[PDB]
């Protein structure tokens, strides 16, 4: 329904990483969240359609890009160790009140 | 919007009554839900509420949107083995915003 890659990934402080998220129901919605304990789930990015991107509430650090209507993605320019949690992806299903179906995570490490 | 889960960790054994509370603030009716999340996966859909005083329920899990109190509390009468993952509130601003707020999680052990 909805896949991440890389699903393990470790950086080095200044790599720029890429989270690639692709969807395959063709919503018009798509979330970047990253998850962290005492924190939960939090938005950094998210899009309500192709062509076109909006910051989330932790955007800063990041920068997304929906090229197309199945593909979404975020990218770090250059990370820093408090990016170091898991990301998740996720597609907005508009007929159940914007229930989100996340793909499977991708755990990022800034070393 | 925001949601708090009063809850961070909450330990229990098979069959135990479970109860993880959920309390928010928002900026109109918002729709209410709740996810679950399994070890190594993404957050999954459990159940959602629309309308207040409306109830929602899947796998044993149920909760009821109370406006007033402004609370959603899941609960389950009988939590068994596979239950024990994390369990994020949270509340859809599909009328709105179309952003989905969520809580801070809470993991669930289950010991036998």
């Amino acid at each position: 329904a909805v896949t991440q890659s890389p699903r393990n990934k470790v950086a080095v402080t200044g790599e720029k990483v890429t989270l690639s998220c692709n969807q395959t129901n063709n919503h018009n919605n798509m979330y970047w969240y990253r998850q962290d304990t005492g924190h939960g789930l939090r938005l950094i990015y998210y899009s309500y359609g192709a062509g076109s991107t909006e910051k989330g509430d932790i955007p800063d650090g990041y920068k997304a890009s929906r090229p197309s209507q199945e593909n979404f993605s975020l990218t770090l320019e250059s990370a820093t160790p408090s990016q170091t949690s898991v990301y998740f992806c996720a597609s907005g299903d508009a007929s159940g009140a914007e229930t989100l179906y996340f793909g499977p995570g991708t755990r990022l490490t800034v070393l | 919007d925001s949601v708090t889960q009063t809850g961070g960790q909450v330990a229990l054994s098979e069959e135990d009554f479970l109860t993880i509370h959920c309390n928010y603030s928002a900026s109109g009716y918002p729709a209410l839900f709740w996810y679950v999340q399994y070890p190594g996966e993404g957050p999954q859909f459990l159940f959602r509420a629309s309308r207040d005083k409306e109830k929602g329920s899947s796998r044993g899990f149920e909760a009821t949107y109370n406006k007033e109190a402004t609370s959603f509390h899941l609960q389950k009468a009988s939590v068994q083995e596979s239950d024990s993952a994390v369990y994020y509130c949270a509340l859809s601003e599909n009328y709105g915003n179309e952003k989905i707020t969520f809580g801070a999680g809470t993991k669930l052990t289950i010991k036998p």
